[PDB]
């Protein structure tokens, strides 16, 4: 475990949490208790923007961008309900984090793309 | 003295003079390439090799 002081100004505090390879296990669901994600981080590497060619007919691909804005694009501390359904799979319903980042990414060439990067709600 | 359309025969027997108008020729030529492409590159769309 860093510290702050450790941390500050590396870029890891815009990166989530990892497991190591050994961690191929299985978490139990007793469907008797209730549950929550008490904390969810999402890490962009790599935002894509579908291009908008001149006809339809072309089928328009996602191409790559550069992110201008730095790192500052993670989604992190986010929390709420994980419920278990009829049929057992599980539905986690979000109720507040850190759950939006604006960001701007460029295309080739120089248009800037700037989005609300978000799981709100 | 020299007609207007002579003036740079005095450049005939004098060869660190020539080569100095030379220079200048080829430096308005390069400065012409940079600026004709800069112009270019200012004005061209690279959207659509296409059409
Ligand atoms: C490659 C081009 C070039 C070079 C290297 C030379 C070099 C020379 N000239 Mg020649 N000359 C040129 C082109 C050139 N000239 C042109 C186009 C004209 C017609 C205007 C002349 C008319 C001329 C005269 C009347 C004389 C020379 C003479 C000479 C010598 C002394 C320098 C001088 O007085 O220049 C003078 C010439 C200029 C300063 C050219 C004027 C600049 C023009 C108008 C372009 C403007 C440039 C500007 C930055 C861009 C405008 C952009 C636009 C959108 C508005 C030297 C051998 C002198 C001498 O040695 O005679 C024995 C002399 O009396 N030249
Ligand atoms: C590498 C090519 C080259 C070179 C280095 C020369 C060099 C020379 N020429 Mg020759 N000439 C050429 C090609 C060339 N010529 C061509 C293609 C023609 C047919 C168009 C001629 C027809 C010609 C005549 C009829 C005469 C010369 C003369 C001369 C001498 C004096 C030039 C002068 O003072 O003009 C001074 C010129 C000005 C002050 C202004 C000229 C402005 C022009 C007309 C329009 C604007 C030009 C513009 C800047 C062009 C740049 C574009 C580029 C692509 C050409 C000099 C030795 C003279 C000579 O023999 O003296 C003894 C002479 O009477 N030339
Ligand atoms: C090793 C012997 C040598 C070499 C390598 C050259 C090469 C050159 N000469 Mg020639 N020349 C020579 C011997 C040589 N010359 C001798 C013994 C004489 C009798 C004195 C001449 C008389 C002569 C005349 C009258 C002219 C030339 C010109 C040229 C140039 C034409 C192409 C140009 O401008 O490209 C474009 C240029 C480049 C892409 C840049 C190249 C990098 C440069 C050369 C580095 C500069 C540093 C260097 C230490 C300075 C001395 C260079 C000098 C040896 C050429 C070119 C650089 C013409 C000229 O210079 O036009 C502008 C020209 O008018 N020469
Ligand atoms: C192979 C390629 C080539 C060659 C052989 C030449 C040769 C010449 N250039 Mg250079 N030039 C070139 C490529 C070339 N150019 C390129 C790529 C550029 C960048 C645009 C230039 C830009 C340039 C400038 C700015 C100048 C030259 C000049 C010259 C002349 C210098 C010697 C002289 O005194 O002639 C004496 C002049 C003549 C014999 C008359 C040439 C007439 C041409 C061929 C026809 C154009 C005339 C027409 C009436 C002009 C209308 C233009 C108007 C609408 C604006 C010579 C004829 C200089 C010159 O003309 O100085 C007076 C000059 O100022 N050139
Ligand atoms: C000094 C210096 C520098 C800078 C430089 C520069 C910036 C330059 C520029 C240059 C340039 C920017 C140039 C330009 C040129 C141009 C030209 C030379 C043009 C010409 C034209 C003509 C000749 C035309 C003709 C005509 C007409 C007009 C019409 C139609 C017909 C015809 C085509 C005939 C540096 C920093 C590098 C460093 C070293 C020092
Ligand atoms: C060493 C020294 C120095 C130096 C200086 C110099 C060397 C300068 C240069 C100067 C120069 C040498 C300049 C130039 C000019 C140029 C011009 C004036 C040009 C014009 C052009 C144009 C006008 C163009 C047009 C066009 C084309 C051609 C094509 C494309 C299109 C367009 C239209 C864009 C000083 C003093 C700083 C001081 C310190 C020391
Ligand atoms: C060494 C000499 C000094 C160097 C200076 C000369 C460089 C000139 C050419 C470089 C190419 C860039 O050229 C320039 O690009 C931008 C972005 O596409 C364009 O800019 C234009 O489109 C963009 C859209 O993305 C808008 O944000 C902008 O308000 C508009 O004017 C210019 O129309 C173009 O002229
Ligand atoms: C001599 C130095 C040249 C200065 C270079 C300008 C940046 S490069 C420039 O960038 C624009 C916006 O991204 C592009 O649209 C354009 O196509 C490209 O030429």
């Amino acid at each position: 475990t860093l510290t702050y002081d450790d941390i500050v100004g590396t870029g890891l505090a815009n990166k989530c949490p990892t497991l190591d390879d050994t961690a191929r296990g299985a978490y139990p669901i007793d469907s008797s208790q209730t549950y929550r994600i008490a904390r969810l981080c999402l890490q962009p590497t790599t935002f894509l923007v579908k291009e908008e060619p001149k006809n339809k007919r072309q089928e328009a691909e996602f191409v790559p961008t550069k992110l201008v804005t730095r790192e500052t694009t993670s989604l992190d501390q986010i929390q709420g309900e994980l419920k278990v359904n009829s049929d057992g799979s599980l539905t986690f319903v979000e109720e507040d984090g850190i759950d939006f980042q604006p960001v701007t990414v460029q295309m080739a060439g120089g248009e800037r793309i700037p989005l609300l990067f978000t799981v709100k709600n | 003295g020299l007609p207007w359309y002579r003036v740079h025969t005095v450049l005939i027997n004098d060869p660190g003079r020539l080569i100095a108008a030379h220079l200048m020729h080829t430096a308005l030529v390069a400065g012409w390439a940079g600026s004709m492409a800069l112009y270019e590159l200012a004005t061209f769309d690279p959207s659509d090799p296409v059409l």
